[PDB]
């Protein structure tokens, strides 16, 4: 009875990141920016660990998103060599590598970022001549900037370039003007305080975690929950698409966690993934680890269906609050969100002597950027975290970024011919001199 | 088989070797040693120093299912929620408590 009542479970396919379409090279635009008025065009390249976004200034959305992979090989039956640089690398061999050092946000194999360039330019229809913007970590590495400098001037001879930090560039695309922009991102996440449209980087901090922690977390959890051996070949790319799918911050997670392997209602906090298969007194309904492992129904080894199947519970809220408690649940021993941001606004900011009106000027606008954001609730979370360590019936607000994934490429081409952007750029013959390490310290850049 | 040619069609159409890149400077060659790690990086530059500790008193989380845990296990380290957890992880495979440990960053030693 207490399972034969259920209806039969509703079941998800496993997802992966693959390979889905030719795109060729988009030649209008590179009419189109030979179209558009003098000093007024650039190409505009964000280097998100996920995806490298690029495309025009001039235009609305990046031509391309792209992961920061390349795959290179011999078909040694074949004796040409084969080389890939994006997408096109089918995340069939999947002989991969990577630009970034997994977890950070700082590019560490050139040649992989050389190659991703080379295909970004290919794509865009460079037939050469255009001034590049490109985005940065925060407090990115001098010999990084040094070398990425040096690709686009002497590989590539662009004439110039600018580097600023992808959630500033957010922050100026939703009006920011002053605030605390708090970023969740691929590589990390950050809390800024943005004062007269100009960032205190001083006063920034990373958490060191982001959606790749959890991605993967939520893969170390599973291999765990199924260590007798699940049949299915898990992977860190399924797992991002899990924490997606799935995942949310929970209002009030003690609270949550407690009751949440409860066996009534637990076919509804439940979700259950299919990994692809193919077929020919004390007992387990009163054992908490069936619950965790296969919920409220029986289970048998004899289907390859009910095998081949991943059941999440506990972690749908226990990965994301990795942000919010990351010594208790993953080790990662640095203080939480709430108690960075809460530090910046109450500690910080009003000690600093330049500023005026701290807390309440940056309280005003906690601005949330970057795809790992995106959490159901993680906005009313920060919130009340926030309200209980700030002065009471002060004047929080949290806001939301539109688009919080590709609004940081947004900012940066709407940002990046302007006055205040072209008295930043760096000529090539200012590199010569310079270096690569040299830059224009600018509101949305590093110092 | 067409399937094949079509793959071969597609992984000669998605290449990027074939392709010239007249964009390309010939002449500048990287130093082969330029790929280095980010320790690497920091020591040989011996502003990444935006990372905090906290000081509050964590919660205990349960190692194997994630509920919240009353019980840390002297022998072999593990935090647990209750007997049946306890009794699962005594029985655990000899290589098994360590990766437990260790999904937390824990190791036994
Ligand atoms: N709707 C969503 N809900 C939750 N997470 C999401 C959602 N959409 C995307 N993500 C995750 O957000 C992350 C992407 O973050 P983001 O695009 O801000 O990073 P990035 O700019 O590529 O990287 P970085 O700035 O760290 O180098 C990925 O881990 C992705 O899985
Ligand atoms: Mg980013």
């Amino acid at each position: 009875e207490p399972w034969k009542r259920l209806p039969p479970p509703t079941v998800y396919p496993v997802k992966e990141a693959r390979f889905e379409k030719y795109i060729p090279p988009q030649l209008d635009g590179r009419e189109r920016a030979l179209a558009q008025p003098p000093g007024q065009v650039a190409i505009v390249i964000d280097n998100g660990s996920h995806s490298v976004r690029a495309g025009w200034n001039f235009e609305d959305k990046p031509r391309l998103a792209i992961p920061p992979i390349m795959s290179k090989y011999r078909d040694r039956k074949m004796g040409k060599t084969f080389s890939f640089a994006g997408s096109d690398c089918y995340a069939a061999r999947s002989h991969i590598r990577n630009a970034f050092e997994a977890g950070t946000g700082i590019v560490s194999n050139w040649d992989v970022m050389e190659h991703v360039l080379d295909y970004v330019f290919v794509k865009l229809g460079m037939n050469e001549d255009m001034p590049i913007v490109m985005t940065e970590a925060v407090a990115n590495l001098p010999y990084s900037r040094k070398s990425m400098s040096e690709i686009i001037f002497e590989c590539y001879g662009a004439p110039s370039l600018v580097y600023g930090i992808d959630s500033l560039f957010s922050f100026r695309h939703n009006q920011g003007q002053t605030g605390l922009v708090v970023s969740s991102s691929y590589s990390a996440t950050h809390v800024i305080p943005v004062y007269n449209r100009k960032a205190l980087l001083s006063q920034a901090i990373r958490l060191n975690w982001g959606g790749w922690h959890m991605a993967e977390y939520m893969l170390k959890l599973l291999k765990l929950k199924y260590y007798t051996g699940f049949p299915g070949k898990l992977n860190s790319s399924q797992t991002e698409h899990m924490v997606r799918d799935f995942c949310y911050v929970s209002l009030d997670y003690d609270r949550e966690l407690a009751g949440y392997l409860d066996w009534t209602g637990l076919e509804d906090r439940e979700r259950i993934v299919q990994y692809p298969y193919t077929e020919e007194q004390r007992d387990w309904s009163k054992s908490l680890l069936h619950a965790f492992r296969y919920g409220p129904r029986p289970f048998d080894p004899s289907s390859q269906a009910e095998t081949h199947r991943v059941h999440l519970n506990v972690e749908r809220i226990r990965v994301p609050e990795v942000l919010f408690q990351p010594a208790a649940i993953a080790g990662v021993d640095q203080a939480g969100l709430v108690e960075i941001a809460g530090d910046i606004l109450c500690q910080r900011l009003p000690s600093l002597p330049g500023i005026q009106d701290a807390p309440d000027a940056f309280l005003r606008d906690v601005f949330l950027t970057g795809g790992n954001t995106l959490f159901q609730n993680f906005d009313e979370r920060l919130r009340q975290g926030l309200m209980a360590l700030l002065p009471v019936g002060a004047p929080l607000r949290v806001r939301r970024a539109q688009d919080a994934i590709l609004d940081a490429w947004r900012g940066a081409a709407g940002w990046a011919c302007t006055e205040e952007a072209k008295a930043a750029w760096i000529t090539r013959e200012e590199y010569l001199e310079k270096g690569g390490e040299y830059i224009k310290e600018h509101d949305l850049g590093n110092a | 088989q067409s399937a094949q040619a079509a793959h071969q069609a597609l992984v000669e159409q998605l290449d990027l070797h074939s392709i010239h890149k007249t964009f390309r400077n010939p002449n500048w060659r990287p130093n082969q040693r330029r790929n280095k790690t980010i320790k690497a990086i920091l020591g040989e530059s011996q502003t990444n120093i935006e990372s905090a500790p906290s000081l509050a008193p964590m919660k205990h989380y349960c190692d194997v299912t994630g509920l919240p845990a009353p019980y840390l296990d002297p022998k072999t380290r593990l935090r647990y929620h209750n007997k049946e957890i306890f009794a699962m992880i005594r029985n655990l495979p000899q290589g098994m408590g360590e990766q437990f440990l260790e999904a937390r960053g824990a190791h036994t030693v």
